[PDB]
């Protein structure tokens, strides 16, 4: 079925970089934008950014400018998020879900949305813990 | 009401001919519309608004550099490399140094070095793209009649009241018909594209300041590009305008950072136009539009009212506006009911003989207690006149003396229309308000002449157009037959007249 | 870094006052005025140049205006 | 960036109640809002796309409405499997913002 | 034939303008009844009552009864100014285009 499956939880040191995978199943991999969304234990959800699995384009939030970079793998149908310059604030759970309308390249928003805007294939929720 | 004392209003009127009027609304100055029937209205453009905006090039106008790395190479073994190059955060340029003895490199004669450092940035310049779609014109309007001291300030209960209305116009919704209960319809059919000629204009965001630039201006400024694409430590393009590389007499090339050009772009900005607010609804000033104002139902509501007989007392002395019309506030008490008032004016005391134009035509009263006030306005003839407001023996009077000539009115109207033709371009044709022969013909001939003029003299600047106008005038006599000399004199007069425009 | 697009090239002619119009309509003239105050000999030099071109006694003044407005600005 | 206030913080009701949630954006979001319920640490249950539309597979006890900037989510009948944390999501302009959350508790 | 179908017309998307001077409009029709024609016009006159330009797509129509059937229309405005008229003589939404060539 249409499903995104992520890697296991990771424990990293502050100042290092973590990499989280997001593999697709059940749909054409180059047809849905993969959005990455963090969630701290207490504080609700927070959108990290967006990659297109076609062409590997990325964009992200202002709170992560220069800290995040997203790569793809069209062969294995996988999306890699590498978060660098880790802090104790980055201890969270990371999610990845398909935006959907993903015709050409990057975020598209004045065109249509909804129908799992990105609320369907969310893998599992990779716990990332940054400590010593 | 709502337009008195703006020095830019204009009186538009069509002989009966159906409702067609197609008035051209400007920002900063309203317009007022009257007819034989049809209680007079006045439309002000107050605010334009562009909602959602794209993100074109940001820029960098203030830089700071980190550590400077050099790597000089001998006169053989070729050019220089410097491992801290090949990332886009550092900006590099290569020069040549003597590289003799007592310096390493036992061959003397001109090696090279690539001394170069990091390009950080603070205070982006943040251009934004706007399209003619999803903007929002916000025109407000009133009617004459009631409303003492309407006088913009409160403007929120009045749009719940019957006299004033607020019409928001999108190019998604150009047709608009706001109610005036007791007055009528106001079928605005407006044109939210041809006004300010958007999509050639970008919305620029400095340190908490915003304006509109032309886009060919925006692409050509030499500062580092941000490109537009997001999050990541940003790949600055160019990078070479801000840092400057000066070498000491032969050796040890160094880098000056050349700090903020905020004032430099502010003084290189001269002819742009400011825009106040930026939410996710960038809100902005001056810029015009056009409306076919259909008047299908404007019932007057006061014609059925019986005129009322009591003593009318002023509070304002009647004051002349800049255009020659006279506003006059007239309170009273003593009688009741939603009555008409007489508002005429005469030349003599004896015969009532109504001379001159009544702007406010059919003014009414809100039925109330002591001193209903109503502030109607009039348009006297060119000489002396008595403004008379009461009914019978206690009719209140005022000597006026308009003091403006008849031919002076035509001259000032010619100056005002020439300012319309200079500012608007083609759209001043069809401000002349009917779909006549020499309105469409005028729009066509001024369309082709204005297009050819803007193509030839593509934004000839102030001193430039003054100087070229004087040169075309001097060639405009100078010489041979009255074909070439006449058109030279004509284009010179057009340039000098376009410099005779809004400079004050 | 020389921010060469003066926006007076593409000024907008709308009914409001512009961004710097009041200080714009004098600036080139007083720049030329300060330049000819600081370099008075180039007036005599440009007169000797412009007298050699045109041979028309009314084109001479045109070449004078041309040279004496080239020399402050595009120099 | 496009603040999205979600009212209230947390609620509690018995089985079979009607409950409403409010989300107010500081900016005009047209009809670009979405609605999540998330069970804690689990794959969630689907509520609303486009601020007024249900998805296939969703039970019809959930509904959403809202026109300008104020949006109302509505559960007609509360059920014991509807305890979750409720979120609303903007779609416009980018830095896509979620609400703070709305928790429920079974009485 | 496909009878005229007075209804309510709400746009799905903001219409646009190709570089070969045509206009692409997408309407919802708000789902009244069945497969039936939707007329469109270019208006240099009022909101109604004068067609100019040229419709590119001939016999534009709604195929299905339910809420939002999305018909896209290619249109060709005249060189000046024009509004877009969609089916109903009274209850409808319009535009402006300014063909620019
Ligand atoms: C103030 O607003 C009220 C609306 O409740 C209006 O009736 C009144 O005339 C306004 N006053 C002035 C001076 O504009």
């Amino acid at each position: 079925e249409v499903q995104l499956v992520q890697s296991g939880p990771d424990v990293e040191k502050p100042g290092a970089s973590v990499k989280v995978s997001c593999k697709a199943s059940g749909y054409t991999f180059t047809s849905n934008y993969i959005h990455w969304v963090r969630q701290a234990p207490g504080q609700g959800l927070e959108w990290m950014g967006v990659i297109n699995p076609r062409g590997g384009s990325t964009a992200s939030a202002q709170k992560f400018q220069g800290r995040i970079t997203m790569t793809r793998d069209t062969s294995t149908s996988t999306v890699y998020m590498e978060l660098s310059s880790l802090r104790s604030d980055d201890t969270a759970v990371y999610y990845c879900a398909r935006g959907g309308r993903a015709l050409f390249y990057d975020s598209y928003t004045t065109p249509r949305d909804g129908g799992s805007w990105w609320f369907d294939p969310w893998g599992q929720g990779s716990l990332v813990t940054v400590s010593s | 009401i709502r337009c008195i004392g703006v020095s830019n209003r204009d009186f538009v009127e069509g002989m009966s001919g159906g409702t067609w009027v197609d008035v051209v609304l400007e920002h900063g100055g309203c317009v007022t519309v009257m007819a034989q029937d049809k209680p007079t209205v006045d439309i002000e453009l107050v605010t334009t608004t562009v909602s959602n905006m794209a993100e074109v090039r940001s820029y960098c106008y203030e830089a700071s550099i980190s550590d400077m790395a050099s790597d000089s190479r001998c006169p053989t073994q070729g050019e220089a490399y410097l491992d801290k190059q090949s990332d886009t955060q550092y900006v590099c340029k290569r020069t040549l140094v003597d590289r003799g003895w007592g310096n390493g490199c036992g061959l003397f004669g001109k090696g090279s070095l690539v001394t170069c450092a990091k390009f950080a940035c603070s205070k982006k310049m943040t251009g934004k793209s706007i399209q003619p779609e999803n903007l929002e014109y916000r025109i407000m309007l009133s009617v004459h009649g009631s409303q003492h001291s309407g006088m913009i300030v409160n403007d929120t209960g009045h749009e719940t009241d019957e006299n004033r209305a607020k019409v928001e116009i999108t190019p998604n919704s150009p047709r608009a018909e706001a109610t005036l209960g007791g007055f009528g319809s106001l079928g605005l059919d407006c044109e939210p594209r041809t006004g300010l000629d958007f999509s050639d204009l970008y919305y620029l965001t400095m340190n908490n300041k915003h304006w509109l630039v032309h886009k060919e201006w925006f692409h050509d400024i030499p500062l580092p590009w941000h490109a537009g694409a997001d999050t990541g430590t940003p790949h600055w393009n160019n990078k070479e305008a801000l840092v400057e590389f000066k070498d000491a007499h032969a050796k040890r090339q160094t880098v000056v950072v050349l700090g903020s050009q905020e004032g430099a772009v502010h003084t290189a900005l001269a002819g742009a136009l400011e825009a106040e607010m930026d939410g996710a609804k960038g809100r902005l000033s001056s810029g015009h539009l056009k409306c076919r104002l259909k008047m299908d139902k404007l019932r007057l509501k006061g014609v059925s009212y019986s005129l009322c007989t009591a003593a009318f007392t002023f509070t304002k002395i009647p004051a002349e506006t800049l255009h020659g019309t006279v506003t006059v506030e007239v309170q009273y008490a003593g009688t009741d009911g939603p009555c008409k008032v007489p508002a005429q004016m005469a030349v003599d005391m004896q015969t009532l003989t109504p001379v001159g134009r009544l702007i406010t035509a059919n003014p009414v009263i809100t039925e109330s207690t002591e001193n209903s006030k109503m502030m109607l306005e009039l348009d006297p003839p060119f000489g002396d006149s008595y403004i008379v407001i009461g009914v019978g023996e206690k009719k209140i009077t005022h000597h006026w003396h308009r003091s403006g000539s008849t031919i002076g009115k035509a001259f000032e109207a010619t100056v005002r229309g020439a300012k319309r033709m200079a500012v608007l371009g083609d759209t001043a044709w069809d401000f002349g308000s009917v779909g006549g022969a020499l309105n469409s013909l005028g729009k066509g001939i001024h369309q082709i002449f204005g297009a050819a003029f803007k193509s030839l003299f593509g934004g000839m600047s102030w001193f430039s157009q003054i100087l070229i106008g004087t040169l075309l005038m001097w060639l405009g006599l100078n010489t041979k037959n009255g074909s070439i000399s006449l058109m030279c004199l004509a284009l010179g007069g057009v340039l000098i007249f376009l410099s005779t425009a809004v400079s004050a | 870094a020389v921010t060469l697009p003066s926006h007076s090239t593409r000024k907008l002619q709308t009914r409001s006052q512009t961004w710097l119009e009041s200080r714009e309509y004098t600036k080139h003239l007083i720049r030329v005025e300060n330049w000819i105050f600081r370099n008075p000999g180039f007036a005599l030099a440009a007169a000797a140049i412009a007298w050699l071109l045109g041979s028309s006694t009314s084109q001479k003044v045109i070449y004078l205006v041309m040279i004496l407005l080239i020399a402050p600005a595009y120099s | 960036d496009i603040q999205l206030t979600q009212s209230p913080s947390s609620l509690s009701a018995s089985v079979g109640d009607r409950v409403t949630f409010t989300c107010q954006a500081s900016q005009d979001i047209r009809k670009y809002l979405n609605w999540y319920q998330q069970k804690p640490g689990k794959a969630p249950k689907l509520l609303i796309y486009d601020a007024s539309n249900l998805k296939t597979g969703v039970p019809s006890r959930f509904s959403g409405s809202g026109s300008g900037t104020d949006f109302t989510f509505t559960i007609s009948s509360l059920q014991p499997e509807d305890v979750a944390t409720y979120y609303c999501q903007q779609f416009d302009d980018l830095p896509i913002t979620f609400g703070q959350g709305t928790r429920l508790q079974i009485k």
